[PDB]
RNA sequence: ACCUCGAUGUUGGAUCAGGACAUCCCGAUGGUGCAGCCGCUAUUAAAGGUUCGUUUGUUCAACGAUUAAAGUCCUACGUGAUCUGAGUUCAGACCGGAGUAAUCCAGGUCGGUUUCUAUCUACUUUAAUUCCUCCCUGUACGAAAGGACAAGAGAAAUAAGGCCUACUUCACAAAGCGCCUUCCCCCGUAAAUGAUAUCAUCUCAACUUAGUAUUAUACCCACACCCAAGAACAGGGUU
RNA sequence: GCUACCUAAGAACAGCUAAAAGAGCACACCCGUCUAUGUAGCAAAAUAGUGGGAAGAUUUAUAGGUAGAGGCGACAAACCUA
């Protein structure tokens, strides 16, 4: 009857055993999944035009300067991948949708705080419950294998990319703010208004029009950037540099995907297709790979000749 | 940021622009689609209760990085054609005009100091 | 020891994280180049490439009268009156196209900001621009500069004399009476230096970022 | 929006929550232990670990004296906080403070709290305590670690 | 602004009976173990709780006693003593403060 | 003189604007007394936009500077239970005039109380445009004067949506004055082949193109304490 | 017993500048210019700020007087128990 909680009966002996244990096991899982290609991988099929690959799930770290070589600075923020995840695959007939899905999870967390289906799920899929799960429309050429790692170096410099997270939430806001209302002036009688919304809609129709911009709750949905540059990977750290701003705060969850738009439409050619495999070990990728306008760190400083 | 009614230092030989007057040359209009001027924006002014164009070499508001913040708001005179109205410019002028070489060569030339 | 103040963060949820990679990327510009030690106060001179300077390269010399900023976007202001005219440049330290930071002349003034040269006389903004760097001895204490500058009329940018701002170097004795002085006592918010919560203690976070730098050398 | 703030608005302004805090802090020192609103405890628990910091430091040290003249607005306590709680938490480290929430208030059904300074005099607090070793859960729970050590 | 019309009380019970008015059942009582009167389990127990603050209470009134007057408080550590009991090597140098009763058994 | 005088508050402005197209600008198109540049006129098009100031209560008007343009209207001459009352025939008063006077003048002028705690309805998170610079080019065109398209490159401005690495207000954060991203059509006609009417005819003939929408894709999809989540509730984390 | 005016005999007016002042700045005190709030309000006319006077034609306590076809009025058709 009464609610309860993993910690409600346990002992002082208890607590820190079950803590090790369940870090241990969650690591453990986790270790296991980073050999993919070994365990049966689905078929690697290569790129071809009108293809849509899997994105990943980042954390928004925060934001830092980068120059070019022109030297012009650009805001570029930090995405990290922290334990992304395949987790379910639909096919074009079992979703309905015109394109198969994949379900990808990230930011692992405890197992304390889930539902039991979820629980059962992820005990069946081997891996740790993840804070987040995203579904990316992708055509059947890219169907990866349940379980699967992702890793930042899945994009590459030069890229565009789409991302999407929930805007930092505002709370109810009044008019001025929500929607950038001018509002009434400060002083020369006003009384009691000067920041209140006007005329709501006009006298004859006796109503206020559906969409009515109105005080109400601003932020906390979800927004998409799009066409932001990828300026460079961090493949040590799984850290993505992308162009300019992102929407949601900081340690925020934000599903990146390639680029929509149709100036970015097929240039996936050279991308990893279905996604990097480290456990192909072709190339040890570098710790850094940087757009070719980038200013490295440990460049000699840039003179315009 | 040289807005209308901003009362601007006319840096410049130009005896119209150092003339004493009642009045200190204020920003009549700025040549921009939004009103605010940056360094290298065209602007009116009402000076000597005259209308005459100038250009703006400097200004109060921090800019982006890197470049010259100055404690006045700096304007040079121009012609209508370009042509500078006065024959030198001893404060210092941003290094960025000369992006605008060729749209304003003659007033880079006339200017002496750059920052 | 001097550490820069752009290495110690301001407090916040941040992951660590993105401060060690930002920290990794600002050591190896420095070295690349050279930052040196410097504080509000000193006269330093920048040489940075500019795609339109005559040269391609512009020295700027000034008195450092802010340094804002942390990590690899930590940017340090400078100042002086050239031909009469003030002007202050907002210069950043990682910015791949500054060819040298030199410290014409290391010194500390009794403020961290010195925002208030600008309502100051134009003669304690006034630097040659071509002026030797004095030399300091390899072990010494940075020297303080107690010099307290006169201002000009009331009219300022800022209050300076209110408390928040807290400022030492102005002669407030020649330029607001002591009826001023009072009104600007309405501000003083005496329990602000005592409440104990917001203090920033960085011994630690000091201590972890020496660490990687000694790692890093 | 008040995304990051950390300090609660109490009182009639920022001056009079720092005085409802020291006159709180102030009968914490004093009494060892202490029952008020459940918010004010939070707010002046931070409080009170920092006095027992600046006690550590040491009588001699002109800023932890003035910390602790401002604070203590009863000047006898300032010798019982540099003499008698600081020696007592030399060996820790932080955690001087035990806070516990209690039935609500009577009068205004407030949300009440008690803190006290760890180590006091005065009678324990009845403290809520875990589940026995001896319960079937935990039990069941040592017979797993029994066999994961034998297993290592 | 005035009401238009008189509201039903059929309207008025849907409002206010709408479970959202409706007091919420709570869930986290609990028996407590030491006297087994009833308790919020994040709660202290009342009764347990008054019975401490009952002892602290005389404890601090022999504290007062002691003191004598204000701005008194001692600069040394302080031990409850009850009746039947001498100070420890420990208690040595310790104010006492002497209780006219057993001690408690939930006291230590 | 049909509802409203046991009250439907009524000029101008602020705020927010919904709608029409009889289109001011941007799009396409026919004609021209269309050489080019400007224009004029007509068809189609309401997705988006349609400036800031001086005097004046002005709506408007004039003027100044712009703009691609600074559209005409309807909405209780939209909107005072959102705001302002400068004008405006309430109470005071002066001037000119009328009257014997009281007092008055669609004359001027100085002053003059802007209520409402929301019961109901309704509503409260629903692919962007434009200008300019260079070049084309001093080319096409033109006697000269002058002077283009299209294509390409680059810059911006605004609007929408986000964000805090810098700067700025400021400081565990919120903001702009700062930064970042912004992606498809629309139809008027111009033509092929071809009958009725063996020519011809772009076709409310069958038909072939410019001619595309059926938008596409994108987004979302499972006790207790703290929180970038929040009025409450809800939501996220607690390994 | 408010208010208009008056009668009797009282009281108050810091400080500074000036000097025997219907003088100036400025408290107390009197008033109520303008703004905001309030508008079933704290108040059936208030509050906060701001402001005019503040040694006088001032303010003000006490008692008395003028009564409605009237009184009183530095005329605002003012005031004469909201
Ligand atoms: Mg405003
Ligand atoms: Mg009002
Ligand atoms: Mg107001
Ligand atoms: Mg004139
Ligand atoms: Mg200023
Ligand atoms: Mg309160
Ligand atoms: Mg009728
Ligand atoms: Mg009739
Ligand atoms: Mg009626
Ligand atoms: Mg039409
Ligand atoms: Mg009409
Ligand atoms: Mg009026
Ligand atoms: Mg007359
Ligand atoms: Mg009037
Ligand atoms: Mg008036
Ligand atoms: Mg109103
Ligand atoms: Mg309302
Ligand atoms: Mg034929
Ligand atoms: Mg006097
Ligand atoms: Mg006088
Ligand atoms: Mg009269
Ligand atoms: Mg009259
Ligand atoms: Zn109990």
């Amino acid at each position: 009857k009464s609610g309860t909680w993993w910690d409600e009966h346990l002992s002082e002996e208890n607590v820190p055993f079950i803590k090790q244990l369940v870090s241990d096991e969650d690591k453990a899982q986790l270790a296991s999944k980073l050999c993919p290609l070994k365990d049966e991988p689905w078929p690697i099929h290569p790129w071809e035009p009108g293809s849509f690959r899997v994105g990943l799930i980042a954390l928004k770290l925060g934001m830092m300067p980068l120059w070019t070589k022109d030297g012009q600075k650009h805001v570029v923020t930090l995405l990290q991948v922290q334990d992304c995840h395949v987790l379910k695959y639909t096919s074009k007939e079992n979703c309905n949708g015109k394109m198969a899905t994949l379900s990808v999870g990230g930011k692992t967390v405890s197992r304390f705080r889930k539902a039991t289906s979820i629980l059962e799920f992820y005990r069946e899929l081997g891996l740790p419950p993840k804070q987040t799960v995203k579904i990316f429309n992708i055509t059947d050429n890219a169907a990866i294998k349940p379980g699967t790692p992702l890793y930042a170096a899945h994009f590459r410099p030069g890229q565009y990319v789409d991302v999407t997270a929930k805007t930092i939430g505002k709370g109810f806001q009044g008019v001025m703010k929500r929607w950038g209302f001018k509002g009434q002036p400060a002083t020369h009688g006003q009384t009691k208004t000067h920041r209140r919304p006007g005329a709501v809609a006009t006298g004859d129709i006796g109503r206020v029009w559906p969409g009515t911009k109105m005080p109400g709750k601003m932020g906390n949905i979800y927004r998409t950037e799009y066409g932001l540059k990828v300026w460079r990977i961090n493949t040590k750290h799984n850290i993505i540099y992308v162009n300019g701003s992102v929407p949601g705060h900081k340690n925020c969850l934000v599903k990146v995907k390639d680029s929509k738009l149709p100036a970015y439409k097929d240039l996936g050619k050279n991308l990893p297709f279905p996604t990097y495999f480290p456990d192909g070990d072709e190339e040890e990728l570098p710790e850094d790979l940087y757009d070719e306008n980038v200013c490295q760190p440990g460049a000699p400083s840039i003179t315009f000749a | 940021a040289i807005q209308k009614m901003t009362r601007v230092r006319v840096v410049d030989n130009s005896a119209l622009g150092n003339s004493p007057y009642h009045r200190a040359p204020r920003c009549i209009h700025v040549y921009k689609k939004n009103g605010v001027g940056k360094v290298g924006d065209q602007i009116l002014l009402a000076i000597k209760g005259q209308k005459k164009k100038a250009l703006i070499v400097g200004h109060c508001m921090p800019g982006p990085r890197m470049t010259p913040r100055f404690d006045s708001n700096n304007v040079v005179l121009i012609e209508d054609n370009g042509n500078p109205v006065g024959t030198r410019i001893k404060t210092p002028i941003p290094t960025s005009l000369r992006k605008r070489e060729g749209e304003y060569s003659k007033v880079l030339a006339i200017a002496q100091n750059f920052v | 020891r001097f550490l820069s103040p752009e290495f110690i963060p301001r407090r916040g949820r941040t992951d660590p994280l993105k401060f060690q990679i930002e920290r990794k990327d600002m050591l190896e510009r420095r070295k690349v180049l050279h930052i040196p030690e410097f504080y509000v106060g000193s006269i330093l001179r920048v040489t940075t490439a500019d795609p339109y300077a005559s040269g391609k390269i512009s020295q700027f010399l000034g008195i450092c009268i802010q340094r804002s900023g942390r990590g690899l976007g930590a940017t340090f202001i400078l100042r002086n009156v050239i031909e009469g005219q003030g002007v202050e440049i907002c210069f950043e330290l990682y910015n791949p196209r500054v060819q040298e930071i030199q410290v014409v002349k290391l010194e500390k003034r009794l403020d961290d900001s010195l925002l208030y040269l600008r309502d100051a006389l134009p003669e304690y903004s006034t630097f040659d621009v071509n002026m030797k760097p004095v030399v300091q001895e390899p072990n010494q204490k940075v020297p303080v500069n107690e010099l307290k500058v006169k201002m000009k009329p009331k009219p300022w940018s800022k209050r300076w004399e209110r408390p928040n701002f807290n400022i030492k170097g102005i002669r407030f004795d020649l330029c607001l009476t002591e009826q001023q002085m009072k009104e600007a006592q309405k501000w003083n918010q005496p329990w602000l230096e005592f409440d104990m919560m917001r203090e920033y203690d960085t011994s630690k976070i000091e201590a972890a970022i020496w660490k990687e730098i000694e790692a890093s050398k | 929006i008040s995304h990051g703030r950390v300090f609660r608005r109490m009182g009639l302004g920022p001056e009079s929550r720092i005085h409802l805090l020291r006159n709180l802090l102030t009968g914490l020192v004093r009494h060892e232990r202490i029952e008020a609103p459940w918010a004010r405890v939070d707010e002046m628990r931070g409080y009170a670990e920092k006095l027992i910091d600046y006690g550590k430091l040491g009588d001699t040290n002109e800023r932890a004296m003035r910390m602790a003249d401002f604070w203590l607005t009863e000047k006898d306590l300032i010798p019982k906080l540099f003499q008698v709680l600081a020696p007592r938490y030399k060996d820790q480290t932080g955690g001087y403070t035990r806070m516990l929430q209690i039935p609500n208030r009577s009068l205004d059904r407030a949300k009440m709290a008690v803190i006290e300074y760890k180590g006091n005099c005065l009678p324990p607090l009845p403290l809520p305590r875990r589940d026995s070793h001896l319960t079937l859960l935990n039990q069941l729970l040592q017979g797993l670690r029994q066999d994961l050590r034998q297993s290592q | 602004a005035a009401p238009k019309n008189r509201r039903t009380i059929e309207v008025n019970r849907c409002r206010r009976r709408n479970p959202q008015k409706l007091i919420k059942v709570k869930n986290n009582i609990d028996v407590c173990p030491e006297c087994g009167h009833l308790k919020q389990k994040h709660v202290l127990c009342a009764y347990c709780y008054e019975k401490v603050c009952k002892e602290t209470a005389e404890i601090r009134r022999q504290i007062g006693k002691q003191e004598g007057g204000p701005f008194k408080a001692p600069t040394i550590e302080t031990v409850v003593l009850y009746t039947g009991e001498t100070p420890s090597e420990q208690d040595q140098g310790k104010r006492i403060i002497e209780r006219d009763r057993k001690r408690p058994s939930w006291f230590t």
